[PDB]
């Protein structure tokens, strides 16, 4: 056989994004669970280099993410994206729920 | 046609010219967008007032 | 093999994770310490005076290195972790040696 | 019917094969797709990098 | 005389093996060529 | 071993071999199935059959003559076969109820016991024969509405819905002098047949049959018939290839010598000298495989043709088989082409100097009617020989790399991926 | 590892000569009861590793009586040192019984693979 | 879900009623025709969720004419939408050939299924 059916870590990825027998009649709502994953990607990465210039005392913290916005190198562009990025996860989320409300997905076996 | 290992016919020339033309297309279109945005606001940057204060 | 790869690289990331928390006591030690090792990729040829200043955040041992070897140190523990799942399964497949070194197929308890 | 009579495909079919008309439009396409997404996936990265050198106020007191 | 193995990489792929990292080090040489652009880096 | 040909108006081609016991004589058109509309389909099988019946077999026997025919694409044949001392006997067979008094052979009760025996024979081929009415279906879509696609046996209905009327409807346009050429095989001199054939006035009438409105040509496509009650799985694969007197007619014969055919159940069939077996022995992927090249005036067909019982492991059998394909145009090596040129000089020498004189007058009839003359053996050993590795990359990288397929199978095909799936791998992506 | 063909090729060499097994046949002998597996009940082919495909090939083409004695001498090297003992003197492995029972088995094996790789790697031309 | 025994037995009782038919079956049959399922050449049985016990029985238990038939008819209506296309008024379900085909086996599958969970439960004493 291949060998990304015969390794141990290969195989886990061909089964699930490559060779995985899907419903061929499925349409754009069931699009957004793949969406989901982009949104949690984008939040870890712009809050771990936001945490690199960020203080937490009740007398710094105000005062950091304005010296985020005017001082660091692009950092009004990861401030910007990490606030409205989670708008946008929680909107593809509603949407998500919505479609498995609808078309049943909520019922045994599921 | 007659121009395919020429253009996208080899693995190494399908990654080996996209990512050629990665850089080229860099500075070429970086360039003509900059230019672009200071002929629309021509007369209020900061080149112009300097040169007004003169 | 696999599994004793997948080993080195935790080998790796757990005497960096120690690294990056022991200067974040800021003692004596800890800011002589950071000085020594980031001081040494100074030398590396023809990229030298950029890997010694993205680590540093400015011109030396200062306020941005110790906030952002914070932020790194409650991260890399948690890549550890996912590097240990990985771990147990190349060992599921294939399961443990013995003293004797032989086969262990003809005596086995749960 | 028999399985031999094939049914007509002539409403979505060419008048003409043409083979380098067909390999032609159908990677150029896919590669300009790939060069701007080279080109598109190295600006993230470097803006990520850049914020991690010295800030404004670091520069000043120099 | 048959083509020295050590193994199965033998001198009857290699022969198309020699021209094939013309480009496939030229495009990693070009690969790091793309990532290298903005943050200083230069050739020689 | 020489042939000759020799034209008083009519063409008579005739190779002697004075050791040899029998002689046949026989005369060979050039029309087949590709000449037909889909309304007469398989009315050059039921020309056939009736020369083969039982009223007009049983004439023939009573002189010791026996009697055989074939229908294919681009021509067909009825033999007469007998002793090399009678052979005068076999020429008033053909000269009688087959050319000059051909109307009491098209009776009414002889023509409706005939169709009944081919309605049966065509039925008991389409639920029996398996690894040959997929090969039919390759045929039918991949020249689907074009000549090349009509099945040589015909369909059912097809079948169903043919007269008395329509039988000499096609004898009429197709059973000409021009359109013909009179075979002799064994040991039988050239100059006996001539002076036989001309001491008489024998001849026909017209010529010029219809001039075949549609050409031929490939298109990319696939046909499944999915029978989950049947054990197996069969497939066939292929693409464009190279017609007859095409200057790359035995380079497309080379490449396909160089992955053979398999069995898995013979112990010598397992040590050939195939890069191809190594993969498919370690998890059994099938039971047999061959490779072919057909040619005909228009167009060919180069591929493979398996049947295997591992339904679960299709799709590894087809990607292991397609990769191979690409190292001829970017990796073949020497010791592989000097190995194709001896088998291909083996299997060639016993398809033209088998025993069988019946065999060797549709050889040469063919051959005569879409060239003019014959081909020595000589010469072609001589054309095999002077192949280089240069010649199957040129012509490898033209008729194979990124290029479309056809595709037909039945059985248990469940595991078989859909067509951009298969159609990615004719191109490595490593060079 | 290195082979079985090599280590013979080196191991006869010494054998066949006088000066040579002079040297190194006393040597070898305390070598082999400084080990310490016949007090276990066990063979050398016993303690070979078998995780690769010459190995696989080589336990097939065993006859089966001595393929059932070899899975009873592995059992009782397992229970005898979950129990940190060591046999009784009267079933030790006696310096008679320590035969190479597997080298012909592997050492075809070994001859037939040489054969087969050294004919997929090939160069004749005209 | 409810049961197709509990559904029977209170859609039984509107049939036999003269003023109960009078106002409920003008309502049914404005619901049949709002859903849509004729018009992708589908009867109802074939909608009905088959990830259960009872309904896997009730499928092996299918005569292989009406099995065969079955399965082109879910065939065609997953590549009608697809395309998002109706089918040709040809093609669709009329209202005489929209017949529970499947109820029966569904019936005796429930009735035999209370009666044995009936008896595992069971108080008989002296
Ligand atoms: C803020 C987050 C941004 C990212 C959100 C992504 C979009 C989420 C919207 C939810 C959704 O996906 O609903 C889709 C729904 C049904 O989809 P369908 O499969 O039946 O129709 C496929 C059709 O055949 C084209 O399919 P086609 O093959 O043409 O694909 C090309 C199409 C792709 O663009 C999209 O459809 C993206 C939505 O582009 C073109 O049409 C080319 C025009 C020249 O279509 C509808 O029923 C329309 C309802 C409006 C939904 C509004 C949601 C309220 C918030
Ligand atoms: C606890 C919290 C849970 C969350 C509660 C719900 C939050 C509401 C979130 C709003 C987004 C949800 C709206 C869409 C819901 C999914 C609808 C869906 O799955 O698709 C159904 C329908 C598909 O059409 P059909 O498949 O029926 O076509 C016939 C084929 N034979 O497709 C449609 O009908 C789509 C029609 C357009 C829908 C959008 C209309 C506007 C919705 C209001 C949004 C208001 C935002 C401010
Ligand atoms: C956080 C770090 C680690 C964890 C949690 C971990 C965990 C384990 C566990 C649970 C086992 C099976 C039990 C056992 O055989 O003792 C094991 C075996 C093994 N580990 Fe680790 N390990 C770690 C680090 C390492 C390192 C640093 C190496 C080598 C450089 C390594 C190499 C191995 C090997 C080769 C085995 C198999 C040994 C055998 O089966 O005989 N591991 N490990
Ligand atoms: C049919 O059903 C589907 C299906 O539709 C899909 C799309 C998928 C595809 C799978 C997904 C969409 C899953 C998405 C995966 C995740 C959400 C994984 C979780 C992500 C993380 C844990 C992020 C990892 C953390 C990091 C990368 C840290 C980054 C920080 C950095 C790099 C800082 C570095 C610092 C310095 C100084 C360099 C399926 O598997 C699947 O089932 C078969
Ligand atoms: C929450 C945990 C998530 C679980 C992780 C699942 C997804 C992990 C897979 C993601 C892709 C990583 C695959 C690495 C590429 C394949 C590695 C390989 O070839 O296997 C190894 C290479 O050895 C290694 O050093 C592994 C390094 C791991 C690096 C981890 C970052 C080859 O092993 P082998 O040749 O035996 O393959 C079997 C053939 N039958």
């Amino acid at each position: 056989m291949a060998f990304r059916k015969s390794n141990v870590y290969l195989s886990l990825v061909n089964s699930y994004i490559i060779d995985s027998p899907q419903p061929s009649s499925i349409n754009y709502w069931w699009n957004m669970g793949s969406l989901l994953g982009l949104c949690l990607v984008i939040q870890i990465v712009t809050g771990i280099f936001m945490a690199m210039h960020y203080s937490s005392n009740i007398e710094l913290a105000f005062s950091s993410v304005e010296h985020i916005m005017r001082d660091v190198h692009n950092g009004y562009i990861l401030r910007y994206l990490h606030a409205n990025g989670a708008s946008f996860f929680f909107m593809v989320m509603f949407m998500h729920m919505a479609k498995g409300l609808y078309y049943g997905s909520y019922r045994s076996p599921r | 046609s007659s121009l395919y290992k020429t253009f996208f016919k080899r693995n190494a020339v399908f990654v080996g010219t996209i990512f050629a033309g990665a850089f080229v297309f860099q500075t070429v279109f970086d360039t003509a967008i900059t230019s672009w945005y200071e002929n629309h606001n021509k007369g209020k940057l900061w080149k112009d007032v300097k040169a007004r204060i003169a | 093999v696999t599994l004793w790869n997948v080993g080195v690289i935790i080998f790796i990331l757990t005497i960096a994770t120690a690294f990056l928390g022991y200067c974040c006591v800021y003692g004596q030690m800890s800011h002589w310490g950071a000085t020594v090792i980031t001081n040494l990729f100074s030398a590396i040829p023809f990229v030298g005076n950029d890997i010694v200043s993205w680590l540093w955040g400015g011109f030396s041992v200062s306020n941005p290195t110790i906030q952002r070897f914070f932020a790194l140190h409650y991260l890399v523990p948690f890549i550890i972790a996912a590097m240990v799942i990985m771990h147990l399964m190349a060992l599921h497949i294939h399961g443990s040696s013995n003293p004797l070194g032989i086969t262990g197929n003809l005596d086995r308890i749960p | 019917k028999s399985t031999y009579r094939t049914p007509n495909f002539d409403d979505v079919l060419k008048e003409n094969n043409d083979a380098d008309k067909g390999r032609s439009y159908a990677y150029f396409m896919v590669g300009a797709m790939g060069l701007l997404s080279s080109a598109g996936a190295k600006s993230t990265v470097e803006t990520f990098i850049s914020s991690m050198t010295a800030t404004a106020d670091v520069l000043a007191m120099a | 005389k048959t083509g020295l193995h050590f193994g199965r990489l033998s001198l009857r792929s290699l022969t198309a093996y020699a021209p094939n990292l013309m480009l496939w080090g030229g495009a990693s040489m070009l690969g790091l060529f793309v990532f290298t652009e903005g943050w200083p880096k230069f050739q020689d | 071993a020489e042939v000759t040909q020799l034209s008083n108006g009519i063409v008579v081609a005739t190779e002697h071999n004075p050791s040899a016991h029998t002689a046949s004589v026989g005369v060979v058109f050039g029309s087949g199935a590709a000449n037909e509309n889909p309304y007469n389909n398989g009315v050059s099988n039921l020309w056939k059959n009736i020369f083969l019946s039982k009223e007009n077999s049983a004439v023939a026997a009573k002189e010791g003559l026996a009697l055989s025919s074939n229908i294919s694409r681009d021509f067909q044949s009825y033999i007469v076969s007998s002793l090399p001392g009678s052979t005068d006997k076999s020429l008033d067979f053909l000269n009688q109820s087959f050319i000059q008094q051909k109307a009491n052979l098209l009776s009414s009760s002889n023509f409706e016991a005939t169709k009944k025996s081919v309605l049966k024979q065509v039925q008991d081929f389409e639920e029996n024969d398996h690894p040959n009415r997929v090969l039919e279906h390759l045929h039918s879509t991949a020249f689907q509405n074009t000549p090349l696609s009509l099945p040589t046996r015909g369909t059912l209905e097809s079948l169903e819905n043919l007269v008395v009327a329509d039988l000499e409807s096609f004898a009429n346009n197709h059973f000409l002098n021009s359109n013909a050429v009179v075979v002799g095989t064994g040991n039988i001199k050239h100059e006996d047949l001539v002076n036989s054939i001309e001491s008489k006035n024998l001849s026909l009438q017209t010529g010029t049959k219809p001039v075949l409105k549609k050409k031929a040509a490939f298109l990319g496509s696939e046909v499944r018939l999915r029978d989950d009650t049947l054990p197996k799985a069969w497939i066939s694969l292929a693409v464009e290839g190279e017609p007859v007197n095409s200057p790359n007619y035995f380079v497309a014969k080379l490449a396909a010598q160089i992955f053979g055919s398999y069995n898995a159940f013979e112990p010598a069939s397992r040590l050939q000298g195939i890069k191809l077996l190594d993969n498919i022995q370690e998890y059994q992927l099938c039971d047999n495989f061959n490779h072919f090249s057909l040619s005909y005036k228009d167009s060919g067909l180069w591929g493979f043709s398996t049947a295997t019982r591992n339904v679960t492991m299709i799709d590894d059998l087809i990607h292991f088989t397609l990769k191979q394909w690409n190292r001829l145009t970017i990796s073949v090596t020497d010791t592989e082409v000097e190995r194709a040129k001896s088998l291909l000089k083996l299997q060639l020498g016993q398809l033209y100097e088998s025993g069988n004189p019946v065999n060797d007058a549709n050889l040469l009839g063919a051959e005569v009617l879409i060239k003019g003359s014959k081909l020595s053996l000589g010469e072609a050993f001589k054309k095999i020989d002077a192949i280089t590795v240069k010649d199957v990359k040129a012509w490898a990288g033209k008729r194979l790399w990124d290029q479309d397929i056809a595709i037909a199978g039945t059985g248990q095909i469940e595991g078989l991926l859909d067509y951009m799936r298969i159609r990615s791998d004719m191109s490595m992506m490593r060079w | 590892p290195q082979s079985f063909t090599s280590i013979a090729r080196i191991g006869d060499y010494i054998l066949k000569s006088p000066v040579l097994s002079k040297l190194c046949v006393p040597v070898a002998n305390q070598f082999i009861n400084l080990a310490g597996y016949k007090k276990l009940g066990l063979k050398f082919d016993d303690l070979i590793a078998e995780e690769n495909p010459i190995m696989q090939t080589a336990l097939r083409r065993l006859p089966e009586d001595e393929s059932y004695a070899r899975a009873y001498r592995i059992i009782r090297a397992h229970q005898t040192e979950l129990t940190h003992h060591l046999l009784p003197r009267n079933e030790w492995i006696k310096a008679q019984e320590d035969v190479p029972y597997l080298l012909p088995y592997i050492l075809e094996a070994e001859a037939a693979a040489k054969e087969k790789d050294e004919l997929d790697n090939i160069e004749v031309s005209k």
